[PDB]
RNA sequence: CCACCAGCCUACCAAACCCUGUCAAACUCCGAAGGGUCCCAGGUGGAGCCUGGGAGUGAGGGCGCGAGCGAUAACGUCCGCGU
RNA sequence: AGAGCGCAAGGGUAGAAGGGGGCCUGACUGCGAGGCCUGCAAGCCGAGCAGGGGCGAAAGCCGGGCCUAGUGAACCGGUGGU
RNA sequence: UCCCCCGUGCCCAUAGCGGCGUGGAACCACCCGUUCCCAUUCCGAACACGGAAGUGAAACGCGCCAGCGCCGAUGGUACUGGGCGGGCGACCGCCUGGGAGAGUAGGUCGGUGCGGGGG
RNA sequence: CGCGGGGUGGAGCAGCCUGGUAGCUCGUCGGGCUCAUAACCCGAAGGUCGUCGGUUCAAAUCCGGCCCCCGCAACCA
RNA sequence: CGCGGGGUGGAGCAGCCUGGUAGCUCGUCGGGCUCAUAACCCGAAGGUCGUCGGUUCAAAUCCGGCCCCCGCAACCA
RNA sequence: AAAUG
C-alpha cells in the first residue's frame, strides 16, 4: 500500500515523511538519494498536549521552525498510508503556516 | 504452406551502454516492456523508450526483486 | 504422444549428454554410434527380446521417439515434407543406454540383448552393472 | 443501542464457562462472536429486478441493516449468466447489530420452522465458523403472510475467533444454538 | 464513422472519430481554437 | 426500537427490532 | 464377490501428486567461449575522417565452419562467419 | 502471480499497466533541444518554452488507450474557413 | 561510546515458510466510543475523529532450532576464442588460453545508513 | 496428394455465411373407416449434426487436424 | 452526391386523392356443410395507418425535420 | 371419388 511513497520519490526531493501512532504523530524531512534525515519534529513523543489534531498543527509549525531555519522549502509531502485528512492534514496545515 | 511470413524486424535494444557520454534527450534503451527501468535523470516514453533527461555519463544498476535501472550521473 | 508440429533436423554434436548408466536392470544395451532410431526399430528390438525369452523377466526401454521425421512424396522442391513416413525417432548419442533387462540370467540377458544389436542401425555393447552408482 | 440478552449471556455466562473447559491464559484467547453474513443467492432474480429490490427490503428489514447487491463474475451460460447482471443480497452483521439479529434468530426464526430437529453438527468449516441455510424466509418475525411474494430464504455465515471446531462448537451451544448432536 | 468537431460562435474544426450506433448520438466535448481561446464544440 | 415478542406458548420474549408488533405462535420454550 | 455398500488388493484403463529416468528451433532456474560498444594506451599505415570529379559492380564459385530445406542424397539448394 | 490487461503472439506488469469510484475531456493550440531507425522517402521517442485549461491539499500528472499490427507518395477534385 | 524501541532508506531470500520462547516501564499495536471531521455498492470490517479501562491473545519487535525454501565451493568434465592433426562419413583426437550446468562438501532463521525516543 | 463441394432421426434434403432456437417429405409406431388390405383420418416416437482438438458465456453453426464420399487436376514436351 | 415515392393487423395491400371512410385478400379461432379434401357460408380476435413536432373542430391524408427500405441518375483522385 | 381378395 506504500505505492504513494514511490510516486513522491521519483519526482523531486526532501520528503516530509509522516508517521502517526494511535496516540502520536511524527514528521521528518529526509533527503533521499543517500537516505538521511534533515529535521525531525516528533510530537506526542516529545512534549505536546492531548488533542490529536490540535497537536498536529503545533508540530507542523514546529517542524517549519527548525527546518526553514536550516534553509528548506521543498514541500514534498509524504502522505503516508494515511488518507490526507484531519491529523495528517492538520500536520500539513501547520507547515503551511510556518 | 500457409507460412513463409514475418514482420519488419525492429532494431531494438540497449542504445547506449554504461560509461558513455550522452546529451539531453539521447535514447538509452528501446525495449519491449520494462526490461530496464528509468532512474536518476532517465525518463521513458509511451513505448518504454528510456532516454536521458540531462547530459552526463550513463550508468546501469541492478536490484534483483526490484529490477534493473538506467541512470545518467551528470557532471556537465 | 500429443506435442506440437514437425521438428527441424539438428546436428548430433558430441556424445555429451547422450549417455547414462544402468539404472533398472542387471544388464544394459548401449549405443556406440550416434543416430536417429526409428520407432519401428525400437519395436523390433523390443519384441526380439521378449520373443526370445518367452514369459521372461522385464524389459526397460529408456529412449522414447519424440522427434517427428519428415519426407517428401517423390517430387521437386517446395513446402516442407509432410513426411512422417517413418513417423518418429529418438536422437541417440554414443554411450546412451537403450534397453535394460532383469529377472533373467546371464545367457538369457546376453543373447536377448545381443539380438537387439542386430535389430539396431548401430554398433552396440552389452553392459553388466559394474558398481558405479551416483 | 448496545445492551441485551445474548451480549450479557456471552459475557456473564458463556465467557467464563468456556474458560473452564480450555483455560486460556489471556482474555482475548477466548472464542468470540463478531461477524454474521447473511446472503441470498437469487440468481432467479437475474431478469426481473422486481423480486430483486423487494427481497432486498425484506432482507434489510429482518436484519435492520442495509443490503448489498452482489454481482456476477464468470458466466453460467447453462443458466443465463454473463458479467454481473445477476444478484444475491449480502449483509454483514457485527457488533450489536449482529446480537440483535441473533436474538430473533434463536428465539423466533429457528423456533418456528417446518419440522425442526436441530442444526447440523458437522457444518463447522474446520475453523471456528458455522454455516446454515434457511428455506422459508417468513420464519423471521416481521414477515406477515400477506407480504411474501414467494419462498426465498438464504444462508447465514457466523464467524468466531476460535481456531478448532469443537472449541467454537461449544461457543454457539452456550449462546443458544440447538445443535442436532 | 468520421467526425469533425465544429466550434460554437464560430466554425472551427478538429480531427476526430465518432462511433455512431454504439452509445453516441450527442458529441459535444470541449476543445481549444486558435481563433480566440477555449470554447465548447458540437458534433456535425 | 423496542419489541413485544409475545409468544403464543406462554413465553413473552423482548428484544430490539423495527415495530413492536410480534406474535410468534411457538418459540424457544415449546 | 456385494450389490439398494466395501477396503487392503487384482498378471485391468487412467487425472492429479510423489520417486526413479529422459526429451524440445518456436520450453529456461541456469549459462560459457565469444561478439558489440564506450574510456585509457600502443599502433605513421596505399591507416583514418571531411568535401567534391570519374567509375565499374548489382549471374558469383569452390572450400572450412554454424543452421534451414533435402533423404544426417547431389559438383544440390538457401543464409551466417571466414578464406 | 500460473489471472487480468478489447483482439495474434511476445515482452512487460499486483511496489499496476489489473478491478472499483469522484470529478473531468491535454483523442488541446503554437512549437520543439536532443536522439532511435535509415539508401531515399518515411517511421518512432521526446525533455522543455508560450497560451488557455483538467484532476489533486500538494509534490505533480494530462499533447488518447501497457507497448509492438489496425494502412496508402504524389497527382485530380469535393467541403468548411482565412 | 553501550542496550531497547519507533519512523525511514540501502543490500534485495544467507533477509523466507514453519516451529518454540520472550517483551508492554517506554514504544507500538490491539483496544473504548461513534458526538464532531471522514467513511461503507452493506457493516466504524476498512478509512476517520475523540479517547480512558483492558491485553500482549492477534499483529509487531527481539531470540533460538536447518524439516522446506534459499545460498553453495574445491576438484573434474561439457562447451569453446585461436593453432593443428585423423576418417567415406555420421564424426574423432592434440596443443594453447577461457571455462560452465548439474552434483558433493558446506553456509544460512540476516546485514546496515540516517533520524527520533527511553535506560 | 492438390483445388472445389458434401457427411444432419431409417431414406432424400434445409438450417452454417448473419454462433443461442433440429425444419420438410417419406418411412416407422398407436388409434380410427372397411368384412379385411390400401388409400384416407387422428396422434406419437425417433439425432451421437462423420470425428478429434481449439475459440466462445455458448458450437450442427466459427477455427485447425485426421477419416469418408463426389467432380476436376496430377502438364511431364 | 442529388432527385423520385414508400412504411397501415400475422403476411401482402387499398384508403392518402381533396381532410369526417382503417378495407380487402389469404392467415389464425369458433360455427355451418363434408367419405375425405378443398370450395362455399357465418362470426370473431388483431393495426400510435414509421418517429418526433406543426396547421386543424377533426388526418394515416396537408406541412417541417428525421429513421429505415425500395428505386433513379451521376461520380469514384 | 373410391383400387385389390
Ligand atoms: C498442342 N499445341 C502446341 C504447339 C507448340 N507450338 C509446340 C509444342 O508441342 N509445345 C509443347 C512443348 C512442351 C510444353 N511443355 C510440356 C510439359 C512441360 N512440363 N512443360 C512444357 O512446356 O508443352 C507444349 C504444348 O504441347 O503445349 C497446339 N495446339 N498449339
Ligand atoms: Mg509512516
Ligand atoms: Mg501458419
Ligand atoms: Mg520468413
Ligand atoms: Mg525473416
Ligand atoms: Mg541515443
Ligand atoms: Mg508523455
Ligand atoms: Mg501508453
Ligand atoms: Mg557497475
Ligand atoms: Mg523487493
Ligand atoms: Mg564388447
Ligand atoms: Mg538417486
Ligand atoms: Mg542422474
Ligand atoms: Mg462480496
Ligand atoms: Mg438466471
Ligand atoms: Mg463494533
Ligand atoms: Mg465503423
Ligand atoms: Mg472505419
Ligand atoms: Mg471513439
Ligand atoms: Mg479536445
Ligand atoms: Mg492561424
Ligand atoms: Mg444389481
Ligand atoms: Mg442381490
Ligand atoms: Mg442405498
Ligand atoms: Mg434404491
Ligand atoms: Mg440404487
Ligand atoms: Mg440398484
Ligand atoms: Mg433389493
Ligand atoms: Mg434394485
Ligand atoms: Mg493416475
Ligand atoms: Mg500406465
Ligand atoms: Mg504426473
Ligand atoms: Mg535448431
Ligand atoms: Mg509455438
Ligand atoms: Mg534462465
Ligand atoms: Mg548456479
Ligand atoms: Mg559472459
Ligand atoms: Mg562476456
Ligand atoms: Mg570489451
Ligand atoms: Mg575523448
Ligand atoms: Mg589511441
Ligand atoms: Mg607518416
Ligand atoms: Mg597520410
Ligand atoms: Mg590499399
Ligand atoms: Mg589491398
Ligand atoms: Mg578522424
Ligand atoms: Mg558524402
Ligand atoms: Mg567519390
Ligand atoms: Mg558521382
Ligand atoms: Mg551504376
Ligand atoms: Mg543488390
Ligand atoms: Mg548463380
Ligand atoms: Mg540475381
Ligand atoms: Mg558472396
Ligand atoms: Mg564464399
Ligand atoms: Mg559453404
Ligand atoms: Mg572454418
Ligand atoms: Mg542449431
Ligand atoms: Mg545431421
Ligand atoms: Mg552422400
Ligand atoms: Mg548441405
Ligand atoms: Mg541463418
Ligand atoms: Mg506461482
Ligand atoms: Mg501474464
Ligand atoms: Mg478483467
Ligand atoms: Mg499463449
Ligand atoms: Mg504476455
Ligand atoms: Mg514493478
Ligand atoms: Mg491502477
Ligand atoms: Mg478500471
Ligand atoms: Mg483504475
Ligand atoms: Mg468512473
Ligand atoms: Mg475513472
Ligand atoms: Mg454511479
Ligand atoms: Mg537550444
Ligand atoms: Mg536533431
Ligand atoms: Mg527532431
Ligand atoms: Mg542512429
Ligand atoms: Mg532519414
Ligand atoms: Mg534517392
Ligand atoms: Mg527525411
Ligand atoms: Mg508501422
Ligand atoms: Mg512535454
Ligand atoms: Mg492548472
Ligand atoms: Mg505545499
Ligand atoms: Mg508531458
Ligand atoms: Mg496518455
Ligand atoms: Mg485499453
Ligand atoms: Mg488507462
Ligand atoms: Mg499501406
Ligand atoms: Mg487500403
Ligand atoms: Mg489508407
Ligand atoms: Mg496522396
Ligand atoms: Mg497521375
Ligand atoms: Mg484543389
Ligand atoms: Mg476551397
Ligand atoms: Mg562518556
Ligand atoms: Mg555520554
Ligand atoms: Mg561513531
Ligand atoms: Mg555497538
Ligand atoms: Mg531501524
Ligand atoms: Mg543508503
Ligand atoms: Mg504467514
Ligand atoms: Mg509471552
Ligand atoms: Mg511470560
Ligand atoms: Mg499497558
Ligand atoms: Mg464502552
Ligand atoms: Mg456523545
Ligand atoms: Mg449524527
Ligand atoms: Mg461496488
Ligand atoms: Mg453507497
Ligand atoms: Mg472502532
Ligand atoms: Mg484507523
Ligand atoms: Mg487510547
Ligand atoms: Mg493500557
Ligand atoms: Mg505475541
Ligand atoms: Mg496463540
Ligand atoms: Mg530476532
Ligand atoms: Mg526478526
Ligand atoms: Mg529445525
Ligand atoms: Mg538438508
Ligand atoms: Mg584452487
Ligand atoms: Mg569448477
Ligand atoms: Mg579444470
Ligand atoms: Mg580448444
Ligand atoms: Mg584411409
Ligand atoms: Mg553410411
Ligand atoms: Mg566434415
Ligand atoms: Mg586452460
Ligand atoms: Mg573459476
Ligand atoms: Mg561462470
Ligand atoms: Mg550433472
Ligand atoms: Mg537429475
Ligand atoms: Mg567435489
Ligand atoms: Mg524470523
Ligand atoms: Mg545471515
Ligand atoms: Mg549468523
Ligand atoms: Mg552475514
Ligand atoms: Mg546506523
Ligand atoms: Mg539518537
Ligand atoms: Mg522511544
Ligand atoms: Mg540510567
Ligand atoms: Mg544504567
Ligand atoms: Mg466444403
Ligand atoms: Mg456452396
Ligand atoms: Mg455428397
Ligand atoms: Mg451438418
Ligand atoms: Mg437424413
Ligand atoms: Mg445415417
Ligand atoms: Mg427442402
Ligand atoms: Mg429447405
Ligand atoms: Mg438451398
Ligand atoms: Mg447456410
Ligand atoms: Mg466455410
Ligand atoms: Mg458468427
Ligand atoms: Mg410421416
Ligand atoms: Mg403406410
Ligand atoms: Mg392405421
Ligand atoms: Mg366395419
Ligand atoms: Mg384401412
Ligand atoms: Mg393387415
Ligand atoms: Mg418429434
Ligand atoms: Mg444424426
Ligand atoms: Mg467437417
Ligand atoms: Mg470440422
Ligand atoms: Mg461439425
Ligand atoms: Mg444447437
Ligand atoms: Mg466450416
Ligand atoms: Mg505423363
Ligand atoms: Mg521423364
Ligand atoms: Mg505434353
Ligand atoms: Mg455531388
Ligand atoms: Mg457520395
Ligand atoms: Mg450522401
Ligand atoms: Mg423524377
Ligand atoms: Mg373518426
Ligand atoms: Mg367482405
Ligand atoms: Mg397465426
Ligand atoms: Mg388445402
Ligand atoms: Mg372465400
Ligand atoms: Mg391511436
Ligand atoms: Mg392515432
Ligand atoms: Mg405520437
Ligand atoms: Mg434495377
Ligand atoms: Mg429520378
Ligand atoms: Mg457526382
Ligand atoms: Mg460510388
Ligand atoms: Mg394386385
Amino acid at each position: 500500500k506504500f505505492r504513494v511513497r514511490n510516486r513522491i520519490k521519483r519526482t523531486g526531493r526532501l520528503r516530509l515523511s509522516v508517521f502517526r501512532s494511535l496516540k502520536h504523530i511524527y514528521a521528518q524531512i529526509i533527503d533521499d538519494e543517500k537516505g538521511v534525515t534533515l529535521v525531525s519534529a516528533s510530537s506526542l513523543a516529545l512534549k505536546l498536549k492531548g488533542n490529536k489534531t490540535e497537536v498536529a498543527r503545533q508540530v507542523g509549525r514546529a517542524l517549519a521552525e527548525k527546518a526553514l531555519a536550516l534553509g528548506i522549502k521543498q514541500v514534498a509531502f509524504d502522505r503516508g498510508p494515511y488518507k490526507y485528512h484531519g491529523r495528517v492534514k492538520a500536520l500539513a496545515e501547520g507547515a503551511r503556516e510556518g | 504452406t500457409k507460412n513463409g511470413r514475418d514482420s519488419q524486424a525492429k532494431r531494438l535494444g540497449v542504445k547506449r551502454y554504461e560509461g558513455q557520454v550522452v546529451r539531453a534527450g539521447n535514447i538509452l534503451v528501446r525495449q519491449r516492456g520494462t526490461r530496464f527501468k528509468p532512474g536518476k535523470n532517465v525518463g521513458m516514453g509511451r513505448d518504454f523508450t528510456l532516454f536521458a533527461l540531462v547530459d552526463g555519463v550513463v550508468e546501469f544498476q541492478d536490484r534483483g526483486r526490484l529490477g534493473r535501472y538506467v541512470h545518467v550521473r551528470p557532471l556537465a | 504422444r500429443m506435442k506440437y508440429r514437425k521438428q527441424q533436423r539438428g546436428r548430433l554434436k558430441g556424445a555429451t549428454k547422450g549417455g547414462d548408466y544402468v539404472a533398472f536392470g542387471d544388464f544394459g544395451l548401449v549405443a556406440l554410434e550416434p543416430a536417429w532410431i526409428t520407432a519401428q526399430q525400437i519395436e523390433a528390438a523390443r519384441v526380439a527380446m521378449v520373443r526370445h525369452f518367452r514369459r521372461g523377466g522385464k524389459i526397460f526401454i529408456r529412449i522414447f521417439p519424440d522427434k517427428p521425421y519428415t519426407k517428401k512424396p517423390l517430387e521437386v522442391r517446395m513446402g516442407k515434407g509432410k513426411g512422417n513416413v517413418e513417423g518418429y525417432v529418438a536422437v541417440v548419442k554414443p554411450g546412451r543406454v537403450m534397453f535394460e533387462v532383469a529377472g533373467v540370467t546371464e545367457e538369457q540377458a546376453m543373447e536377448a540383448l545381443r539380438i537387439a544389436g542386430h535389430k539396431l542401425p548401430i554398433k552396440t555393447k552389452i553392459v553388466r552393472r559394474d558398481a558405479y552408482d551416483e | 443501542p448496545l445492551d441485551l440478552a445474548l451480549k450479557r449471556k456471552y459475557y456473564e455466562e458463556v465467557r467464563p464457562e468456556l474458560i473452564r473447559r480450555f483455560g486460556y491464559q489471556n482474555v482475548w484467547e477466548v472464542p468470540r462472536l463478531e461477524k454474521v453474513v447473511i446472503n441470498q443467492g437469487l440468481g432467479e432474480a437475474k431478469e426481473d429486478a422486481r423480486i430483486l429490490e423487494k427481497a432486498a427490503q425484506e432482507l434489510a428489514l429482518i436484519t435492520g441493516q442495509k443490503p448489498a447487491v452482489t454481482r456476477a463474475k464468470k458466466s453460467i451460460s447453462n443458466f443465463k449468466l454473463r458479467k454481473g447482471m445477476p444478484i444475491g443480497l449480502r449483509v454483514t452483521l457485527r457488533r450489536d447489530r449482529m446480537w440483535i439479529f441473533l436474538e430473533k434468530l434463536l428465539n423466533v426464526a429457528l423456533p418456528r420452522i417446518r419440522d425442526f430437529r436441530g442444526l447440523n453438527p458437522n457444518s463447522f468449516d474446520g475453523r471456528g465458523n458455522y454455516n446454515l441455510g434457511l428455506r422459508e424466509q417468513l420464519i423471521f418475525p416481521e414477515i406477515t403472510y400477506d407480504m411474501v411474494d414467494a419462498l426465498r430464504g438464504m444462508d447465514i455465515a457466523v464467524v468466531t475467533t476460535a481456531e478448532t471446531d469443537e472449541e467454537a462448537r461449544a461457543l454457539l451451544e452456550l449462546l443458544g444454538f440447538p445443535f442436532r448432536k | 464513422l468520421l467526425l469533425e468537431c465544429t466550434e460554437c460562435k464560430r466554425r472551427n474544426y478538429a480531427t476526430e472519430k465518432n462511433k455512431r450506433n454504439t452509445p453516441n448520438k450527442l458529441e459535444l466535448r470541449k476543445y481549444c481554437p486558435w481563433c480566440r481561446k477555449h470554447t465548447v464544440h458540437r458534433e456535425v | 426500537v423496542p419489541a413485544r415478542i409475545i409468544c403464543g406458548c406462554g413465553n413473552v420474549i423482548e428484544t430490539y427490532s423495527t415495530k413492536p408488533e410480534i406474535y410468534v405462535e411457538v418459540c424457544s420454550k415449546c
